[PDB]
RNA sequence: AGCGUGUGCCUACCCUACGCCGGCAGGCGCGGGUAACCCGUUGAACCCCAUUCGUGAUGGGGAUCGGGGAUUGCAAUUAUUCCCCAUGAACGAGGAAUUCCCAGUAAGUGCGGGUCAUAAGCUUGCGUUGAUUAAGUCCCUGCCCUUUGUACACACCGCCCG
């Protein structure tokens, strides 16, 4: 495994947990309260979820040259039920993603990229690749 | 895959349309085994062509009904793949054989048409073509499974298996079997 | 596993116990779903269960949070009554007390004789909507 | 009709019913457990995942949408 | 309206703030609190311009005897926001054809003049 | 001089017309043409808008 | 993913990536772009999926109303609109009737353009996912083909007896 080698769900699942063990990520004190998207029906069932998003994002950046919060809000953004009106896109929160981006920096997984947008760092690039291997290794099944 | 072209994982060979005449708008694969109940499929242009279409897929298509469910083939393919698995658990066999059997057993042989009849319009007993027999059967079973599934906890894959199995050996438990007997009973009077 | 309660009361409403807590709570006037969902998360409960389950302990704990939400990392924007006016509150009205304040507010602008008030009094509409074709029955 | 009311918490005796029955059925899903007992559906679920323990029941597909379980692994 | 009890006795706090306190700031410090729509209107209104009106209010507040109500002050500014400076005055509030006359109680605060002069007429189905 | 005589004209239907005919209704504002539809129908040949399909 | 779109404009003004603050709504600082250069490998949405729910108008549904946050505008009160909470309706499949339709077609599903300061439940295309079903005929309906009848000819929505 390149991270590209591992399936997205298991990769994210494994990394997100690894982050949880590490114990040092950092977390707008909120996260209990927050929905994550105006579109959103209820907050996240796994109140633990902050880690999962972080993993998801780290993987998301590693794939691509550089990305920023607006893109993430939309990615997270689902369809919002206008009620009487037909449903439409609504890019998902900007505080969570930003905080995610800021926090990741602390670990050095990602760093400000040139010309705007955060890019993965070689430190992160190394870190993701390492867990990617661990996941591949676990088993067949 | 290279040895024999099985179904999701089921063999086309050795399934025999146990019913002369029907033979052949039920399309298994007197060579045609594939892999998946999904295809680009252009059946519509010609009147006949539909017969070519694998019966499995034909059944899958009928599955995606009701305005909301239109165009959800992926959903149907998923349901069909599950149903075959449930059917198999229930009787071994080829669930595809089970499917074929239900289809053979359900097509109304005889039917009725609303002949003008002057006034008190009476209805004329007429025999029914094999294309119709196939077409009608697949509806009946699908409408049967869909109707049952709707207010119950049970899933379409399950209700489909139940409709298919009961029909394969015509239990008459099935909605479809009861419907077919009703249509036929009507055909006989009138005459 | 275990059992008990069916049928528990919190502050002046009867709450079906069979039901899931988050949903179970939402009988209480002023507890909508987004509410009750966040209150419970605050209140430490295994989210995974039925209102009929849980302890008398956890219950007071839900109520305590429910009527002092601000004091528990619940933001004000989550709240029913921001900016009171009469006291310049923030607040989150609850239970029988929502019907109450609803009455107040309607009275307020009926005293003042404002057109909205008048509308409520005749039992028409107060947002700008056309009244020619609908709300007829 | 069809009004369904469900026992939503374990009653001992209903715990016994579960392990001393379900080996009876060839098909078990959420619905089966619900109809044949009077299980919540929510507490059906938890009984399925538990049953798959080291199984009374055996997985043949748990499609997101659906578990589909068979009888245990007898003769 | 000056001394122990005399007149006073209707109270009303706006936003935790008291009318004693209310009546003593600057409209500035009032809109600061909470109201948000009214405050933006006055800021943007601004430059502001119902200037003369506000002087017409104080004027007739003066000339009013010493006990009661007095004469009133007319206007077409439906979009005006009631602020403590106004309270106790009497406003002729136009609706299209009529000027409805309204004393502004402290409760109204933050509301728009238009909300107290109904334009339309209830209506009729039977009658 | 007559301070009297105008209220905002910056935006809305009232801020624009037909360069051809004054009409403040059914106005084509795309590509900066600013012709009312009725006129644009009559002048679309001389502007260079031709029927193809 | 695709049709399309933009400022530097007949007279006031653009599309906006990216940092920060805010739960949101949004606020704020930048910097490019007369564009096949930039927004935008339009990283859309259905969908697919690992969970929860469990057949309860319930978590289906989102009406009505209350309070509150913000955006457009000089001015929004008669809600321009948006959000946040709360209040959480009818509706559990639709009688008499009746529209439209043959292959990327019906249907689901998002997007962009027009309106536009602000405002989409609209219209007007576009791609995406994509069936069932006649494969014909003149019965009903509508219109034109002969032959035929006609006191009709403002033509049957027409002109005959007490």
């Amino acid at each position: 495994v390149t991270v590209k080698d591992v399936n997205q769900q298991e990769f994210v699942r494994a990394l997100a947990a690894f982050l949880k063990k590490s114990g040092k990520l950092k977390v707008p004190e909120w996260v209990d309260t927050v929905k994550l998207a105006k579109h959103k029906e209820l907050a996240p069932y796994d109140e633990n979820w902050f880690y999962t998003r972080a993993a998801s994002t780290a993987r998301h950046l590693y794939l691509r040259g550089g990305a920023g919060v607006g893109s993430m809000t939309k990615i997270y953004g689902g369809r919002q039920r206008n009620g009487v009106m037909p449903s439409h896109f609504s890019r998902g929160s900007k505080s969570v993603a930003r905080r995610v981006l800021q926090a990741l920096e602390g670990l050095k997984m990602v760093e400000k990229d040139q010309d705007w947008g955060r890019k993965l760092t070689p430190q992160g690039q190394r870190d993701l690749d390492r867990i990617a291997g661990q996941v591949a290794a676990a088993k067949k099944k | 895959t290279p040895d024999i072209k099985l179904f999701g994982k089921w063999s086309t060979d050795d399934v025999q349309i146990n019913d002369i005449s029907l033979q052949d708008y039920i399309a298994v694969k007197e060579k045609y085994a594939k892999y998946l109940p999904h295809s680009a499929g252009r059946y519509a242009a010609k009147r006949f062509r539909k017969a070519q279409c694998p019966i499995v897929e034909r059944l899958t298509n009928s599955m995606m009904m009701h305005g909301r469910n239109n165009g959800k083939k992926l959903m149907t393919v998923r349901i069909v793949k599950h149903a075959f698995e449930i059917i198999h658990l229930l009787t071994g066999e080829n669930p595809l054989q089970v499917l074929v059997n239900a289809i053979i057993n359900s097509g109304p042989r005889e039917d009725s048409t609303r002949i003008g009849r002057a006034g008190t319009v009476r209805r004329q007993a007429v025999d029914v073509s094999p294309l119709r027999r196939v077409n009608q059967a697949i509806w009946l079973l699908c409408t049967g499974a869909r109707e049952a599934a709707f207010r119950n906890i049970k899933t379409i894959a399950e209700c489909l298996a139940d409709e298919l199995i009961n029909a394969a050996k015509g239990s008459s438990n099935s909605y479809a079997i009861k419907k077919k007997d009703e249509l036929e009973r009507v055909a006989k009077s009138n005459r | 596993p275990e059992k008990f309660q069916h049928i528990l009361r919190v502050l002046n409403t009867n709450i079906d116990g069979r039901r899931k807590i988050a949903f179970a709570i939402t009988a209480i006037k002023g507890v909508g779903r987004r509410y009750a969902h966040v209150v419970l998360r605050k209140a430490d409960i295994d989210l995974t269960k039925r209102a009929g389950e849980l302890t008398e302990d956890e219950v007071e704990r839900v109520i305590t949070i429910m009527q002092n939400p601000r004091q528990y990392k619940i933001p004000d924007w989550f709240l029913n009554r921001q900016k009171d006016v009469k006291d310049g509150k923030y607040s989150q009205v609850l239970a029988n007390g929502l019907d109450n304040k609803l009455r107040e507010d309607l009275e307020r602008l009926k005293k003042i004789r404002a057109h909205r008030g008048l509308r409520h009094f005749w039992g028409l509409r107060v947002r700008g909507q056309h009244t020619k074709t609908t709300g007829r029955r | 009709r069809d009004k369904l009311n469900n026992l939503v918490l374990f009653d001992k005796a209903t715990y016994d019913k579960l392990c001393k029955e379900v080996p009876n059925y060839k098909l078990i899903t959420p619905a089966v457990v619900s109809e044949r007992l009077k299980i919540r559906g929510s507490l059906a679920r938890a009984a399925l995942q538990e049953l798959l323990s080291k199984g009374l029941i055996k997985l043949v597909s748990k499609h997101r949408a659906q578990v589909i379980y068979t009888r245990n692994t007898k003769g | 309206v000056e001394q122990k009890k005399k007149r006073t006795f209707r109270k009303f706090t706006y936003r935790g703030v008291d009318l004693d306190q209310l009546l003593d700031m600057s409209y500035e410090q009032l809109m600061q609190l909470y109201s948000a729509r009214q405050r933006r209107r006055l800021s943007r209104g601004l430059r502001r311009k119902q200037h003369s009106l506000l002087k017409r209010l104080r004027k007739a507040k003066k000339e009013a005897p010493p006990m009661e109500k007095p004469e009133v002050v007319k206007t077409h500014l439906r979009d005006m926001i009631i602020l403590p400076e106004m309270v106790g005055s009497m406003v002729g509030v136009y609706n299209g054809k009529t000027f409805n006359q309204v004393e502004i109680k402290p409760e109204m605060i933050g509301h728009y003049l238009g909300e107290f002069s109904i334009t339309y007429k209830p209506v009729k189905h039977g009658r | 001089q007559q301070l009297y005589w105008s209220h905002p004209r910056k935006f809305g239907q009232g801020s624009r017309s037909c360069r051809v005919c004054s009409n403040r209704h059914g106005l084509i504002r795309k590509y900066g043409l600013n012709m009312c539809r009725q006129c644009f129908r009559q002048y679309a040949k001389d502007i260079g808008f031709i029927k193809l399909d």
